[PDB]
């Protein structure tokens, strides 16, 4: 997994090693690299328009055109993360990143999905957002994941963006944060992941000129030892602290 | 003339997102297979 810390438009290193990558994983790569590379013209792909709230919709609504922008940026397949993120920025850098994901208009990871729902959801203050972490485990590995989770009116839902269609968004239709998590893991167990670690931030300011970091990981509980009657008391007891606004 | 590059090379990560997507379903059908 490579990284651009070159911007817009992408320098040659960075560019070259992106059909590097492309042309290794693929079994037939490098005939298709060059086909690409080397074309006249290709298509320009469509632009999609960024979401704008309108009265008409629910909350419901706006979510899943948020949603729904996401998706036509499409999952980045490409081996190379167009835009960095660095977790630790000020909320006013990532912002300013998002940014640049709307005005370039290029596929996303994980990651740049929940900086983006962070940008999206600035704005509607009814709704609370935080980011939801996981470590799991499948066949001698460990894997991280992120989506952004949701909070309005007594419900939890989330955005992301993801390879699978069950580990990204979540209607607003969870009425306990467990509820939610529990979810996430019984669709982990789909594809024979085991959920190991889960990790719940703080919600995330909505001044969008806020310089402090997100918080990732207030709460860590180690999902793998626990039975589920504890996992939803530790979770029941945070996500109440999170609504009384003591965390 | 740099803004060019961009609107090639979007066009040109959108055209290799679709291959690796394509593939990736593959690789994964064959999986389960
Ligand atoms: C957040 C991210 O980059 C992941 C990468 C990953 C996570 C878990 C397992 C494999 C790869 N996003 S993801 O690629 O969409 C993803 C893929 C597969 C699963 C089972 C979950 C998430
Ligand atoms: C083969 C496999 O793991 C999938 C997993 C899955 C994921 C989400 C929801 C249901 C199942 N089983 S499968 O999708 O039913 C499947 C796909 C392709 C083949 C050849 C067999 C089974």
């Amino acid at each position: 997994f490579h990284v651009n810390k070159s911007g817009f438009p992408i320098d040659s290193h960075t560019w070259e090693r992106m059909w590097m990558h492309v042309a290794k994983v693929h079994p037939k790569g490098g005939e298709m690299v060059g086909a690409i590379r080397n074309a006249a013209f290709l298509a320009k792909p469509s632009i999609p328009q960024v979401p704008n709230y309108r009265l008409s919709m629910t909350i419901p609504d706006w979510l899943q055109a948020i949603q729904n922008y996401m998706k036509t940026l499409q999952y980045n397949h490409t081996g190379t993360q167009f835009f960095e993120i660095r977790k630790m920025r000020p909320l006013s850098g990532l912002m300013e990143t998002a940014k640049e994901m709307t005005r370039e208009s290029l596929p996303i990871k994980c990651l740049e999905a929940v900086i983006l729902g962070i940008y999206l959801t600035n704005g509607q203050p009814s709704i609370e957002r935080f980011p939801i972490s996981f470590k799991t485990y499948f066949s001698g590995n460990y894997f991280h994941h992120v989506v952004l989770g949701i909070y309005c009116n007594g419900r939890y839902g989330s955005l992301g963006m993801s390879r699978r269609a069950e580990l990204m968004d979540k209607p607003l239709t969870f009425r306990t944060l467990s509820d939610l998590i529990f979810d996430f893991e019984d669709s982990y167990k789909k594809y024979l992941h085991t959920v190991k670690k889960v990790k719940i931030g703080l919600y995330v300011p909505h001044e969008p000129h806020s310089f402090q970091p997100i918080e990732w990981k207030q709460l860590v509980l180690n999902v793998s030892k626990m039975l589920r009657a504890d996992i939803r008391k530790e979770l029941e007891k945070y996500a109440r602290d999170m609504r009384m606004k003591i965390l | 003339a740099q803004q060019e590059l961009k609107q090639r090379q979007r066009a040109e990560i959108y055209a290799l997102n679709r291959v690796m997507t394509e593939l990736e379903q593959q690789q994964f059908d064959e999986f389960c297979k």
